[PDB]
């Protein structure tokens, strides 16, 4: 009925199309168990959201780098910020780990006991941490626009858009890493080199991707 | 029954002959979806009309102005007075605004049939619009639709298809030889065994790029010939 | 019924009740009742602020053609110090915004005058105070409300255009209008820049990166200059 990752192949039993972006792609059966699939769903959503933020930031910084704005590349921004501003790298790492630890720990214990964070033990906030579904934490803090509490069809469509954009951003980040390790320049520099000559500037002519070329 | 495109073939079940110019030709089956079929019919009508306008424009331009190349006629240095060396940005702005308005109206007519016939400023000025892609009224002031519209629409779609083929032939002829269709026809008539596609092919007269005032526009031929 | 797209089906959450309802919500940000109630006040405040700002910029340029509005906060000297002016503005604006916010969350709760117990605002809607705030109302209430929201939307887009034109050309609204009328085919944004697969040119930012205001170097950058076409 619904389209799958491999046309003609029947979709697995653990993938019935209830989740967003369900194409029945699981040849290794890593998510056959329900709890394991739940954990992997939250992991994929977090991965896609982080990948989306990273892809947007990398694209914007490379845009500012191509134009005469002085923006450093994404593979040198850390050194530029730490050396330009008197910022201690271990101190920043510890602060980031503290904030991420608090947020991810609350999220983890909410995954173990759904709705437990809504008891009011954190400054009295209750409905802001009640949670809607697995990997979809609705509330006035995470969703102040209230898009998750109205027009169910639009919400499901946005869920499909979010999972697809997340997978695309993950592939984009992997492409950024491979492009930097193979060509040595930024993603927009590679795009300009390819647009200048697409027949001779690609992965088949970089001299690194195809060793027999 | 109507005549099909191939002798002995069987026309598709979705092509019974209701629309004009239906030869029962659909090797890819792109007309299986009715919504997609209606959209493709509108797209074919737009392509047919635009191609007829382009073919007639190229021919009349080559007749009236035989020294101006239709391929390079888009340059600002080839525009006639008083539009010579005009800023192409404002020209693009004009075309974008007007074309965007009319195309949005046409698209809305396709999505919701008979919902944008009335003039939004002067009430009472509407168009009859019998079918999709056939507004009429102000668009057909001579009133030639009050008769046999089936054969007229058939002639329109057939002439449009011939014009589509003709304009693509014009593009490839100008890309391989570097001259207008009338000039290329005269050159072929001068020596048919010397000026044909057997020798003119493989050469792409279109340059690599063009510098229209400040920005550079990349150009290419339809085939990997010799630049 | 007037709509933002003739012959289009408006969204289910828009039934044409609120003023200026033209069935325009592709993202569905107004589907929720509470979100729509808050956004209505936000849009009203934005409308009035933008109308006041556009009128101020126009009168400022017409009366004073030598003072740039973008530089209005820089080349204006007053006996009242900038810190004192900021403190006065922060306290007064904080007081009025607190009263408005409390009326939003709790209607009919801050309509009473604290200094004098005899003054009190009459019952009204949220976002439309009335009473002392509306001494003269010439015309229909609903008609004037629709006119207010339409003028506010136009003023919001006008202020955005003012900022962008002042950042791209460095001229005021009247100056930009005259310059555009002088050479309309070459002074539009399409004439100033274009993007192609082989080249990406954008107009330069006429606003300096830093402004020396009493030796502090206030950064004044062009809004998303890297994303400029
Ligand atoms: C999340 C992915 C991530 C990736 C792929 C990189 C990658 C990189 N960082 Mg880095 N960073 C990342 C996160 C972070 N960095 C920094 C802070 C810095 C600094 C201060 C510097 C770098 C630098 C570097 C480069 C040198 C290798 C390195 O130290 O790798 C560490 C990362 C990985 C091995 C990958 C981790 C898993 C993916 C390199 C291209 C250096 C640079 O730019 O030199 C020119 C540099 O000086 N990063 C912070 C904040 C504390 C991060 C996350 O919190
Ligand atoms: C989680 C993804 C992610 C990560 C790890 C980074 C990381 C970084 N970004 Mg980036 N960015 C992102 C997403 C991300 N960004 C997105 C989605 C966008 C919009 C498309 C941008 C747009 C952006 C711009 C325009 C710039 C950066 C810059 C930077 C670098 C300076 C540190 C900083 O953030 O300034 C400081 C952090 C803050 C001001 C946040 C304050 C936190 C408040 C106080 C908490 C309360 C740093 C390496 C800057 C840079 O390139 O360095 C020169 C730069 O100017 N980013
Ligand atoms: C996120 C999608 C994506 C996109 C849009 C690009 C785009 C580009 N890549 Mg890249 N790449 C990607 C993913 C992507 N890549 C991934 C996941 C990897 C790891 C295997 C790489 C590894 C890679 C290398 C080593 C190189 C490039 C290079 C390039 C540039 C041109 C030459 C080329 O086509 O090489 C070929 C790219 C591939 C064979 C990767 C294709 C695999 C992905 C999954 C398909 C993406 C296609 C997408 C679905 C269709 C377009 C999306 C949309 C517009 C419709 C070009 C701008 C070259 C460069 O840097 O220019 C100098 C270069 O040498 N890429
Ligand atoms: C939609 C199809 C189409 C298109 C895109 C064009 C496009 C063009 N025509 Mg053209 N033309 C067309 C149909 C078309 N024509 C038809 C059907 C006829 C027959 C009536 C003509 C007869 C014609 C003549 C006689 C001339 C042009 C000329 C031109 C060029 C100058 C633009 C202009 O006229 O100034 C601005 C337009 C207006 C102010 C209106 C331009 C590239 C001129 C040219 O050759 O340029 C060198 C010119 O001399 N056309
Ligand atoms: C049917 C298979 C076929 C194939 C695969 C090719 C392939 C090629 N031809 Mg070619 N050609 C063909 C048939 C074919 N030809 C025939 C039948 C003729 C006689 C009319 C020619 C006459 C011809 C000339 C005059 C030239 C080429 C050239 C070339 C090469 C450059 C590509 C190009 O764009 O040139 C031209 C593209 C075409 C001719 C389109 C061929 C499509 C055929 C007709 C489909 C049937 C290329 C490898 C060029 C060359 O020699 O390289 C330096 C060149 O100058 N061909
Ligand atoms: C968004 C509202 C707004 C803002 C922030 C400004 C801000 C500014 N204006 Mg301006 N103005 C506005 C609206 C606004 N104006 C409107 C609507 C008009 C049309 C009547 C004007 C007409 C105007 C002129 C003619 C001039 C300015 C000038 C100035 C600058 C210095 C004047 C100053 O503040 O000293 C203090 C001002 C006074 C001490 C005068 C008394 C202030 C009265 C009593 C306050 C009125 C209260 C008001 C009715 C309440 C409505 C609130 C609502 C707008 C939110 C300054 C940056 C001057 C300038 O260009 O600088 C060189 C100048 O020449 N404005
Ligand atoms: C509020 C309506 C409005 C109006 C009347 C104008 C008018 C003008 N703009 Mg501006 N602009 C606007 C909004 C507007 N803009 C917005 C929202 C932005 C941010 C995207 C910009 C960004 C912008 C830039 C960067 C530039 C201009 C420039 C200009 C001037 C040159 C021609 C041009 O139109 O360029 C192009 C204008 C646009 C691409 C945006 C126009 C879109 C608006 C929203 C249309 C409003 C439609 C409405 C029915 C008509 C207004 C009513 C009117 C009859 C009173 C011109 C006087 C140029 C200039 O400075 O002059 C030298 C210039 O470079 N505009
Ligand atoms: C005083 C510090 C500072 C400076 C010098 C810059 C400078 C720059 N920024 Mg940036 N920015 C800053 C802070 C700063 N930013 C902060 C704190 C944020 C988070 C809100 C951003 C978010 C941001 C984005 C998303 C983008 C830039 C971009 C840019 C470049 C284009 C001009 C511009 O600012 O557009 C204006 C953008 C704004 C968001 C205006 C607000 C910035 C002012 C300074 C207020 C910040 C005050 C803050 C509380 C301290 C430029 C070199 C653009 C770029 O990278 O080009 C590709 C771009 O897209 N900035
Ligand atoms: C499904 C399945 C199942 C079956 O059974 C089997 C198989 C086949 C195996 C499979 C598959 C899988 C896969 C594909 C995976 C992948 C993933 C990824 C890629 C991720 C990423 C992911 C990615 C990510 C997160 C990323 C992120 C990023 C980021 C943050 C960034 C950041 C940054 C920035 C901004 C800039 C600066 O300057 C630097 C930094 C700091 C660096
Ligand atoms: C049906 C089907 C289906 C099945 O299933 C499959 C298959 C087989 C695939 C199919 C087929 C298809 C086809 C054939 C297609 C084709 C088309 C065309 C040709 C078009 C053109 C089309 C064409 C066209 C529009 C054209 C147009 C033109 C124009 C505008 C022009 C303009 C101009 C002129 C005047 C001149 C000047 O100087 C300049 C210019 C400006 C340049
Ligand atoms: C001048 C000191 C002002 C306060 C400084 C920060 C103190 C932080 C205390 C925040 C209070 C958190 C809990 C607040 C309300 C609780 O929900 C109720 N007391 C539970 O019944």
């Amino acid at each position: 009925v619904r389209p799958v990752w491999f046309p003609g192949n029947p979709p697995p039993a653990h993938l019935d199309g209830s989740l967003a972006g369900d194409y029945g792609f699981d040849p290794l059966f890593l998510g056959q168990e329900p709890q394991t699939l739940k954990w992997y769903v939250q992991a994929e959503l977090v991965h896609g959201r982080f990948a989306m933020l990273g892809a947007a930031g990398i694209i914007l910084t490379s845009i500012g780098a191509k134009v005469g704005l002085g923006f450093p590349e994404w593979y040198d921004a850390g050194k530029v910020v730490v050396e330009k501003n008197n910022i201690d790298f271990p101190t920043l790492m510890v602060i980031q780990f503290y904030l991420m630890g608090w947020a991810e720990t609350k999220r983890w214990y909410d995954f173990k006991n759904p709705g437990s964070q809504a008891d009011g033990s954190f400054l009295g906030f209750t409905e802001e941490f009640k949670g809607l579904e697995n990997g979809y934490p609705g509330g006035r803090f995470f969703d102040p626009m209230g898009l998750s509490r109205g027009d169910a069809a639009k919400y499901q469509e946005y869920k499909q858009k979010e999972v697809k954009n997340g997978r695309l951003a993950m592939i984009a980040c992997l492409g950024f890493a491979a492009q930097y390790a193979a060509t040595g320049k930024g993603p927009l520099d590679n795009l300009a080199d390819h647009l200048a000559d697409p027949n001779h500037v690609n992965f088949a002519t970089n001299g690194v991707s195809i060793p027999i070329a | 029954d109507r005549k099909l495109w191939a002798p002995g073939v069987v026309a598709p079940e979705y092509l019974k002959g209701d629309l004009a110019g239906d030869y029962g030709w659909d090797p890819l089956g792109l007309g299986a979806d009715p919504t997609a079929l209606k959209w493709y019919r509108q797209s074919e009508l737009q392509h047919a009309r635009w191609a007829m306008l382009g073919v007639a424009g190229v021919l009349v331009q080559e007749i009236v102005k035989p020294d101006v190349y239709f391929y390079e006629a888009g340059l600002p240095q080839n525009l006639p007075e008083p539009f010579t060396n005009i800023n192409m940005g404002g020209l693009l702005a004009w075309e974008f605004i007007l074309m965007h308005w009319v195309e949005v109206r046409r698209w809305q007519d396709y999505k919701n049939f008979g919902s944008v016939n009335e003039d939004p400023i002067f009430k009472g000025n509407k168009v009859p619009n019998p079918e999709m892609g056939y507004p009429g009224g102000i668009f057909d002031p001579f009133g030639f639709s009050k008769g046999n519209l089936k054969e007229l629409q058939t002639k329109e779609i057939k002439n449009g298809r011939l014009a589509m083929i003709a304009y693509m032939a014009f593009i490839l002829q100008a890309q391989a030889t570097g001259k207008g269709p009338l000039a290329a026809l005269s050159a072929h008539l001068s020596n048919p065994f010397g000026n044909n596609i057997l020798k003119n092919i493989g050469t792409c007269t279109v340059p690599h790029s063009v510098d229209v005032q400040g920005l550079t526009i990349p150009l290419t031929c339809l085939w990997p010939g010799s630049q | 019924r007037p709509l933002w797209l003739p012959g289009s089906t408006p969204p289910a959450h828009l039934k044409g009740d609120l003023p200026g309802d033209f069935g325009f919500d592709p993202l569905g940000l107004g589907a929720n009742a509470e979100s729509l109630k808050w956004f209505k006040e936000s849009e009203l405040v934005h409308s009035r602020w933008a109308m006041a700002a556009v009128a101020g910029i126009l009168v400022q340029e017409i009366v004073r053609p030598d003072v740039f509005w973008y530089n209005a906060g820089k080349e204006v000297e007053s006996p009242l110090g900038p810190l004192g002016l900021l403190a006065v503005e922060f306290f007064l604006m904080h007081w009025v915004e607190v009263r408005r916010w409390q009326d939003l969350r709790k209607p009919g709760s801050v309509d009473q005058d604290p200094i004098f117990s005899q003054y009190k605002l009459p019952p009204h809607e949220v976002g439309y105070p009335g009473g002392v705030f509306a001494p003269f109302i010439p015309g229909d209430l609903a008609e004037l409300k629709v006119k207010e929201i339409k003028n506010g939307r136009l003023a919001m887009l006008a202020f955005v255009g003012f900022v962008m034109a002042a950042q791209v050309t460095g001229k005021g609204p009247i100056a930009a209008l005259q310059e555009h009328l002088a050479d309309p085919w070459g002074t539009t944004i399409f004439s100033k820049a274009a993007v192609v697969p082989g080249q990406a040119v954008a107009p330069p930012c006429k606003i300096p990166a830093s402004v020396s205001y009493k030796g502090i170097e206030i950064p004044t950058p062009c809004f998303l200059q890297g994303l400029w076409p």
